[PDB]
């Protein structure tokens, strides 16, 4: 029936560390900054955004606008008509990226601190560049099951697979990071973009591109920046090592979020 | 029509995973994927020679049955056992005519008085999906029950319960990687167990999710879809990203811009 009629949902935009895209001090004068800020449970328009059909993201009637088309400029609120037309245009990608089609610069939060001003940076698929349109302020906690029915487990600085005893629970954040439920300021990290780097658990501090993942439709967990996927080294749970590796699709690269 | 076959005989996690992979492959054509999820063919304009796929199940007892699935929705519409064929009461003129092209061989074609929807099936079975166990054992039993209904040795309540099993371990499995895994778990540990609230909920929400995703604004939903966790607690989905690893197939709802 008919061609798909897309809507214009009013939603929050969660990003780095689970903070929200926020219009500073609830004021809407042209130029006021957009910032990360603890998400609120209420209806303050300064934290709610409407995804218009024309590709503009609006809060309280104004447009999320970029100051310029250069890495480093800040994002501000601005009158949609007065502002440069294609400086209020953005695309929200399935892999959590919000891009300005014109400069190809991405919405970013170069800091995980409350109150940090939003800017547009060069796309490198970092955690500092992952967002999610949702009214859901809390991260998704699940069990990741893999090879031989074993579960992904974390024991401080390392991560490996082992038999599932119902912590092996993980929190999937809006910024695209996978964090161990018991210590939410720690990220499933991968030092390099090299064909075998052993994935570990370091602090989410840098919000690096090696700390951002995406669950694909084919059952793989992809590292957007490297193009590599979580892999249980040589299908041997014993080795206790999860590595980055090119996609081939065998049972040792397939996972499932069991919720 | 294509024919995928599965046997509970030497049933294994790998054999089951290939089986489903085979079913998903025959349902979609790869031509239409949205937000990384394959969409099933549009019913309108689809020739009848590409309208159904035939799944053939066989068990230890050497008994065999062939289920027929409608490609536009992965719906089990009927089946064949021996020289007979049974169909669920079609719910619209078009479908009624379509099924006519299935199992043209058979000497005896019967059309049940009831439909294949879960409600009607649970009623007749005198059981809720929550009380009917799933697993390889239940699949074997269901195949037998299905086979003998043709000879006359299977009561209606049992027939219906058998259908609820096949529909879930095959159709619902093809539709959700989550549910396929659930079934894979049962086979792996030789467990017979009724589905959890999360499974029942995903089953009842396929249509809604297909719609929400397809007519979303860059993956954002206009209305949240509510789902359940294994323990029964609820949670709301507002975006498509979290579903990407959960739904494997979507029923066609509308055309892309
Ligand atoms: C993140 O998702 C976007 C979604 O479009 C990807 O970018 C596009 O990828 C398709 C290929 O599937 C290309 O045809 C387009 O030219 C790409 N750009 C745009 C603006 O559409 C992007 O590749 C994804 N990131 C990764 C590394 O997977
Ligand atoms: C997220 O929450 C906000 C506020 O609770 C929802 O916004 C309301 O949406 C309805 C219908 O779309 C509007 O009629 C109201 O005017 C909105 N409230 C406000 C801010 O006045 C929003 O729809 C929710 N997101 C979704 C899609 O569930
Ligand atoms: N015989 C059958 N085959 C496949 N699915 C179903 C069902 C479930 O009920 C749903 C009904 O979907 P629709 O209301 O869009 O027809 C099916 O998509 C499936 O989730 N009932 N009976 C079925
Ligand atoms: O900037 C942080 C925080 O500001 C809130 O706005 C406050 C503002 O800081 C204060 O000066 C004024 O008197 O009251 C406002 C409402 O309490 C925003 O509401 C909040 O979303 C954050 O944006
Ligand atoms: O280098 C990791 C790589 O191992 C492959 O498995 C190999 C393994 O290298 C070794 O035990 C020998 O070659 O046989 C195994 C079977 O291929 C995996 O296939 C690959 O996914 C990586 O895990």
């Amino acid at each position: 029936a008919d061609v798909c009629m897309d809507p214009e949902p009013i939603v929050r935009i969660v990003g780095r560390n689970g903070l929200c895209v926020d219009v500073r001090d609830g004021r809407f004068h042209n130029g006021n900054a957009i910032q990360l800020w603890p998400c609120k449970s209420n209806t303050d328009a300064n934290q709610l955004w409407t995804l218009k059909r024309d590709n503009t993201i609006r809060s309280n009637g104004k447009c999320l606008t970029t100051y310029g088309y250069s890495p480093g400029v800040y994002v501000m609120i601005y009158d949609c008509n007065t502002a440069a037309t294609d400086a209020t245009r953005w695309q929200i990608w399935d892999n959590g990226t919000i891009i300005n089609p014109r400069s190809s610069l991405v919405l970013a939060a170069t800091s995980g601190n409350s109150g940090t001003t939003l800017t547009v940076q060069t796309n490198i698929y970092a955690v500092s560049q992952g967002w999610l349109p949702t009214n859901n302020t809390q991260p998704f906690v699940t069990t990741i099951v893999g090879l031989y029915g074993l579960c992904l487990q974390a024991n401080s600085g390392q991560v490996w697979i082992e038999d599932c005893s119902s912590e092996q629970q993980w929190a999937l954040y809006a910024d695209g990071s996978i964090r161990p439920q018991q210590n939410r300021d720690n990220c499933l990290t991968s030092d390099s973009n090299i064909r075998e780097t052993v994935v570990k658990i370091l602090s989410c501090g840098p919000a690096s591109s090696g700390q951002r993942w995406m669950f694909k439709n084919d059952g793989t967990i992809l590292n957007l920046y490297s193009g590599l996927v979580l892999d249980v080294r040589a299908s041997d749970p014993s080795l206790k090592q999860i590595i980055l590796y090119p996609l081939h699709g065998d049972p040792n690269q397939i996972w499932l979020p069991l919720f | 029509y294509p024919i995928i076959n599965f046997t509970t005989a030497g049933a294994t996690v790998q054999s089951y995973t290939n089986f489903i992979r085979a079913v998903r492959g025959r349902l979609t054509t790869g031509a239409d994927v949205r937000h990384e999820i394959p969409v099933l063919p549009n019913r309108v304009g689809l020739p009848i020679n590409q309208r159904f796929i035939l799944v053939e199940l066989s068990n230890h007892a050497e008994l065999s049955v062939t289920l027929a699935l409608d490609v536009t929705n992965a719906y089990v519409v009927g089946y064949r056992a021996g020289n007979s064929a049974y169909f669920f009461h079609p719910d619209n003129q078009e479908d009624a005519e379509a099924i006519t092209h299935l199992f043209t061989d058979v000497q005896n074609r019967y059309t049940f008085a009831f439909g294949g929807n879960y409600d009607r099936l649970e009623q007749l079975a005198g059981n809720l999906r929550e009380n009917i166990e799933l697993g390889n054992g239940p699949l074997e039993e269901a195949i037998s029950a299905l086979y003998y209904y043709s000879t006359g040795g299977t009561q209606l309540p049992t027939l219906a319960r058998s259908f609820i099993i096949c529909i879930q371990m095959i159709s619902e499995a093809a539709r959700f990687q989550y549910i396929e895994g659930e079934m894979r778990t049962r086979i792996r540990y030789n467990r017979r167990s009724a589905p959890d609230p999360s499974v029942i909920t995903l089953e009842n929400s396929w249509g809604r999710l297909s719609t929400a995703i397809q007519e979303s604004n860059q993956g954002a939903f206009a209305s949240p879809i509510q789902l359940q966790r294994r323990n029964g607690s609820k949670f709301s989905v507002y975006d498509v990203s979290i579903l990407i690893p959960i739904i494997a197939l979507m029923v066609y709802r509308c055309a892309p811009p």
